[PDB]
C-alpha cells in the first residue's frame, strides 16, 4: 500500500502488478518479526505476504513441576480475504504495526497459560493435543 | 468497613487525585528480605512434600488395588486347581 | 532478477536475445506480466517465451541433505 | 492509534515472599467513537504519557493481585489471575472481561499475553528444579 | 513462617489421614471379595476332601 | 521419449528403432537409482528399460 500526500489519499494493491508512484506518494513500510526465532524489529519490508506459510518460532515454557522446556512451533497461517475491492479491509490488513510478532507473542503467552496448569508428565506424553486446544478455539464435539 | 472511594480531592486548590498504582513494597531491611526468602524457600519444599505425598498415596492405593486383584486371581486359580485336584482324588480313590 | 543461473542450467546470455526456458513434462511454471498486468501459467513439454515485462515466479524449496527452509530455489515446480 | 503491544516487564512479590519478574505483551489500541470531533482528539493527547501511566497503573494492579495470591497457585495458573484481577469484573467470582479501558484519553487495552514467570531468586529456580527432578523419578 | 508451616502440616496430615482411610476401606473391600473366592475354594475343597 | 519445443509436442519410442530428432526436440533424461546398492542420483540415462 502507498499513501499519496498530493491527493491526500492512500491506495492499496497486490498480486502480479508493479507499482508506479506519483511523486508525493510514499510506500507503507512495515516492520516484521524476524531473526532466527523472533525479534520485534528485523527484516523490515513493504511487501506483506498474504499467502499460506509457516512461522519460524520457538518458546520456552514452565510446567507445573517447575521443569522449563523449549519447543518450536510451525504455526501454519494465512490472511483470509472476504473481499479485495474494499480499501477499508485492506487498510485493516496493514493497520497492525506487527502482525507476526503480536501473533507469536500472544500465542506464546497462551501456551504459557496452558502449560502453567498441565503437569510435565501428561504434557510429555501428550503435547500435541493440549498445545493446540488450550491456546485457541472452544468445544467442537 | 466498605472499601473507600477511588477519588481524592484537595479543595484548597481544586486538585483531584485518582487511583494510586503500586508495584513495589520492598523492606528497608535486607535481612528481613532474607527471612522472607528463607520462608518461601520453605514454601517450595513443603509443596514438594505435598506433591510427593500425593504421588505416594496414589501409588500406594494403586498397588493395593492391584495386589487385591492378583490375590483374587490366586484364590480363583486355587479353585480350579482344587477342581482338578478333586478329580485326581477320585481317580486316586478308585485306584487305591 | 538473478533468475539467470537457474535457467542457464560459461558465456553470458545475449540479453537482447529473447529469454526462454524448456519446461520438463512433469514440471510446472508460471510468469507474471507487468505490461498486461496479467499472470499466466504453463507446464509440460513447452518452452516459455517471455514478453519483456514478464517475470518468472521463482519458488524457494526445502532442500539440503534432510530439510532446510531456503535451499535449491527453483521456478521449475514438479 | 493502531493496534500494537507494549514492551514491559514487572517484578512482583508473592505472599510467600518470593519475588519474581514477568514480561507482558499488553495488547492495546486507541478506540475512536468519532474522528470529526476536535475535543475527543484533544482528549487523546491530553495525557502527558499514556503508555507509562498504563504500564505503571497496570503494574501496581498486578502487585495488588499477586500480593494476596500464593506462589504455588500463581506458578500453576498465572495467565488467568494475572488478567482477571487487574481489570474487569464478573462476566459469567466469574472470570473478568478481556477488555480494559482508560476514559481519561480513550485508551483501550486488549488481552495480555504471557510467556515468562521466572523467579528473581535463582536458588528458588534450583528448588523447583530439584522438585521436578523428584517428579520425573517418582514417575 | 511457623504459622504457614503449621497450616501446611495440619492440611497434609489431614489429607494423608483421609487417604489412608480410603485405602484402608479398599483393603477391607478387597478382603471381602477375596473372602468370596476363598469361600468358593472352600466349597470345592470341601467336596474334594 | 523426446519433447518437441517447436511442435509443442512430446513423442515416445522404443524397441529396435533409432531416434532422429528435430532441432528443437530434446531427450527426456531420467535419473536412476544406482550405486553398488542404492543411490537416488547415479547412472542417469534416457534409456529406460
Amino acid at each position: 500500500q502507498v499513501y499519496d500526500y498530493r491527493a491526500k489519499r492512500a491506495r492499496v494493491v497486490f498480486g502480479p502488478e508493479l507499482v508506479t508512484l506519483d511523486p508525493e506518494e510514499q510506500f507503507t513500510v512495515l516492520s516484521l518479526s524476524a531473526g532466527r526465532p523472533k525479534r520485534p524489529h528485523a527484516r523490515r519490508a513493504l511487501c506483506l505476504l498474504l499467502g499460506p506459510d509457516f512461522f519460524t518460532d520457538v518458546i520456552t515454557i514452565e510446567t507445573a513441576d517447575h521443569a522449563r522446556l523449549q519447543l518450536q512451533l510451525a504455526y501454519n497461517w494465512h490472511f483470509e480475504l472476504k473481499n479485495r475491492n474494499d480499501p477499508a479491509e485492506a487498510a485493516k490488513l496493514f493497520s497492525v504495526p506487527d502482525f507476526v510478532g503480536d501473533a507469536c507473542k500472544a500465542i506464546a503467552s497462551r501456551v504459557r497459560g496452558a502449560v502453567a496448569s498441565v503437569t510435565f508428565d501428561d504434557f510429555h506424553k501428550n503435547s500435541a493435543r493440549i498445545i493446540r486446544m488450550a491456546v485457541f478455539g472452544f468445544e467442537m464435539s | 468497613l466498605p472499601k473507600a472511594r477511588d477519588q481524592a480531592v484537595f479543595p484548597q486548590n481544586g486538585l483531584v487525585v485518582s487511583s494510586v498504582d503500586v508495584q513495589s513494597v520492598e523492606p528497608v531491611d535486607q535481612r528481613t528480605r532474607d527471612a522472607l526468602q528463607r520462608s518461601v524457600q520453605l514454601a517450595i519444599e513443603i509443596t514438594t512434600n505435598s506433591q510427593e505425598a500425593a504421588a505416594k498415596h496414589e501409588a500406594q492405593r494403586l498397588e493395593q488395588e492391584a495386589r487385591g486383584r492378583l490375590e483374587r486371581q490366586k484364590i480363583l486359580d486355587q479353585s480350579e486347581a482344587e477342581k482338578a485336584r478333586k478329580e485326581l482324588l477320585e481317580l486316586e480313590a478308585m485306584s487305591m | 532478477p538473478s533468475g539467470v543461473e537457474e535457467l542457464l542450467n560459461s558465456a553470458p546470455r545475449n540479453k537482447t536475445r529473447v529469454v526462454s526456458y524448456r519446461v520438463p513434462h512433469n514440471a510446472a511454471v508460471q510468469v507474471y506480466d507487468y505490461r498486461a498486468k496479467r499472470a499466466r501459467v504453463v507446464f509440460g513439454p513447452e518452452l516459455v517465451t517471455l514478453d519483456p515485462e514478464e517475470q518468472f515466479t521463482v519458488l524457494s524449496l526445502s532442500a539440503g541433505r534432510p530439510k532446510r527452509p531456503h535451499a535449491r530455489r527453483a521456478l521449475c515446480l514438479l | 492509534l493502531g493496534p500494537d503491544f507494549f514492551t514491559d516487564v514487572i517484578t512482583i512479590e508473592t505472599a510467600d515472599h518470593a519475588r519474581l519478574q514477568l514480561q507482558l505483551a499488553y495488547n492495546w489500541h486507541f478506540e475512536l467513537k468519532n474522528r470529526n470531533d476536535p475535543a475527543e482528539a484533544a482528549k487523546l493527547f491530553s495525557v502527558p504519557d499514556f503508555v507509562g501511566d498504563a504500564c505503571k497503573a497496570i503494574a501496581s494492579r498486578v502487585r495488588g493481585a499477586v500480593a494476596s495470591v500464593t506462589f504455588d497457585d500463581f506458578h500453576k495458573n498465572s495467565a488467568r489471575i494475572i488478567r482477571m484481577a487487574v481489570f474487569g469484573f464478573e462476566m459469567s467470582l466469574p472470570k473478568a472481561r478481556d477488555q480494559a479501558v482508560f476514559p481519561q484519553n480513550g485508551l483501550v487495552v486488549s488481552s495480555v499475553d504471557v510467556q515468562s514467570v521466572e523467579p528473581v531468586d535463582q536458588r528458588t529456580r534450583d528448588a523447583l528444579q530439584r522438585s521436578v527432578q523428584l517428579a520425573i523419578e517418582i514417575t
